[PDB]
């Protein structure tokens, strides 16, 4: 009773939404897998050593956006910061 | 135990064609040939490295994509 | 009690905002985590995406395609300036490269 | 007898090869020149399928990309063939040999 | 007015063990306190990732002998190796 | 009772201590072991000690008693396995190596 | 304001760093090619530093604010910290 | 009949005397004036500290002179002694920069 879990269900449902007919291989469901695990390590690692650097004990919004602004370039770094600063307020806010 | 001659001249000249090379000089496969057997080494000695700590016996995809990402060569696909 | 209305449609996203609120705290990268920070992270995760699976999703339907391959994926980051220089060095599995001849090997 | 003239095939070929995502090593050789390599770290060892699969997919990146800039160098010196100086400028300038 | 600890009087000291009577810089010593910060955060580095690969929850010295090995070449690895395991000997028979 | 520091135990000259404390705040795992320490300060203390002599070498062939940045760059730069660790760092006030090609020199 | 300080990067500097990388006959196109190349390589960092110093809630640039930036852009520097 | 060396004497006597030192190579204050001007068009109403400036500085001497190393390899491979921009391109593209 070994399970393995993965981000297939999410990346389909997003999939859907974007390309509403389009369906997608398992090799390139994996490759989604892989790109997806990938860049949350990147982001966490970077959050944590910008919490370190500061003396700070926790991982909060600010560390996150930085990692962000850090990480991405230009038009990824712009929207991804509105997409996630939405949907905190949308979040704190409900 | 040449198995290093298991990569022919014609497939080098594939390799070759897929990188947009147009004409390929006498001397250049055993140069490939030395570099590949360089790059394999680098990784299977990691690999190996990897394997063996976790007192195993048998290599993992998961050991390759380990040593390669440590070589700045991440692998996406393999890793499941 | 109440319905447990979870995380995730709290936010208005798709992701999971609870795995990656435990992946946080196991992952050993600090000693307490907000809780915000599951929901940012989650929001710019499918964001990305987002993104490359729309771009995927024109490459595949520009080869007359329904169903995404790796060799779309490849067309889609490749072809793509913020993209291509987030991913500059990854290597795809059956991915393949750009169509892309010297301009002084041609003829003539 | 009809024959094309030397270089245009090249190009033929090289559309080929940059339309298709194969591989381009046969498997079984690639297989015993890993195994045979890998002898030396450590005896009796054994390998997934996926294993030597991830180590042809990386190897095969690597030498195209190599080529790749092996081709710049070349064209820099106003050639279109690729000689062996090439590489080693290439690999020099990439921190390999360095 | 807070303090600010360094491995300076450690390089001293070997230094006066390798060199009796060679003095050494502040610029030089402050190069050395990087170096040594530097390696020491690589080889924690390795180790923690290789204790989170194999889902043990412990940094043992397995862990630190198997990310010296991954991280310094050939001869350093070798004398590394030795000069570590020797310590650690010397260390539980006393 | 009389109290022995754990450097001198496994006879070395760095700090475990310290370097358990690091360990240990450094957020890298949840617990760690008690040779951890040990075998960290004593491959710290070898590269120390390797990269000191050798740049001792350098200061005393240049007739100076005193090593200063430019020794620790001639040490490391003529070295192959320490060059190849330390391929990608810059020293402050350490030049380079001098090196010219052949085909620039004159004849 | 400042305005127009590329300008400061005189010739005999390049030319200074072109001979202790050991380089013999310098074109003369090069000095105005180099100055763009170094102008790209600063705006590369002093944004990271930047986006340190922000994250601080400071207003002054520190010495690792640049040493942060320079190791997060594989080009790690010893001596200042 | 007044004293003249041949083109490329005083070249090597000043390789020699600029790879024997370890000064910095550019003046400070237009350095720091670029510096600050670059800032400035990041952030507005910045400060620096002394030793920030000196780092950026040390950096950016070693990147430059890196680079002409490469460069002068990139020229010698083409069978010339003077490099020219294309040198830097082609440096610049191998090493991945651009």
């Amino acid at each position: 009773r070994s399970r393995k879990e993965s981000y297939s269900v999410y990346v389909y449902k997003v999939l859907k939404q974007v390309h509403p007919d389009t369906g997608i291989s398992s090799k390139a469901m994996g490759i989604m897998n892989s790109f997806v695990n990938d860049i949350f390590e990147r982001i966490a690692g970077e959050a944590s050593r910008l919490a370190h650097y500061n003396k700070r004990s926790t991982i909060t919004s600010r560390e996150i956006q930085t990692a962000v602004r850090l990480l991405l370039p230009g038009e990824l770094a712009k929207h991804a910061v509105s997409e996630g600063t939405k949907a905190v307020t949308k979040y704190t806010s409900a | 135990r040449d198995n290093i001659q298991g990569i022919t001249k014609p497939a080098i000249r594939r390799l070759a064609r897929r990188g947009g090379v147009k004409r390929i000089s006498g001397l250049i496969y055993e140069e490939t040939r030395g570099v590949l057997k360089v790059f394999l080494e680098n990784v299977i000695r990691d690999a190996v490295t990897y394997t063996e700590h976790a007192k195993r016996k048998t290599v993992t995809a998961m050991d390759v994509v380990y040593a390669l990402k440590r070589q700045g060569r991440t692998l996406y696909g393999f890793g499941g | 009690r109440a319905k447990a209305k979870t995380r995730s449609s709290r936010a208005g996203l798709q992701f999971p905002v609870g795995r990656v609120h435990r992946l946080l705290r196991k992952g050993n990268y600090s000693e307490r985590v907000g809780a915000g920070a599951p929901v940012y992270l989650a929001a710019v995760l499918e964001y990305l995406t987002a993104e490359i699976l729309e771009l995927a999703g024109n490459a595949a339907r520009d080869n007359k395609k329904t169903r995404i391959i790796p060799r779309h994926l490849q067309l889609a980051i490749r072809n793509d300036e913020e993209l291509n220089k987030l991913l500059g060095r990854v290597t795809i599995a059956q991915g393949g490269v750009l169509p892309n001849i010297q301009a002084v090997l041609l003829p003539k | 007898p009809h024959r094309y003239r030397p270089g245009t095939v090249a190009l033929r070929e090289i559309r080929r090869y940059q339309k298709s995502t194969e591989l381009l090593i046969r498997k079984l050789p690639f297989q015993r020149l890993v195994r045979e390599i890998a002898q030396d770290f450590k005896t009796d060892l054994r390998f997934q399928s996926s294993a030597v699969m991830a180590l042809q997919e990386a190897c095969e990146a690597y030498l195209v990309g190599l080529f790749e800039d092996t081709n710049l160098c070349a064209i820099h010196a106003k050639r279109v063939t690729i000689m062996p100086k090439d590489i080693q400028l290439a690999r020099r300038i990439r921190g390999e040999r360095a």
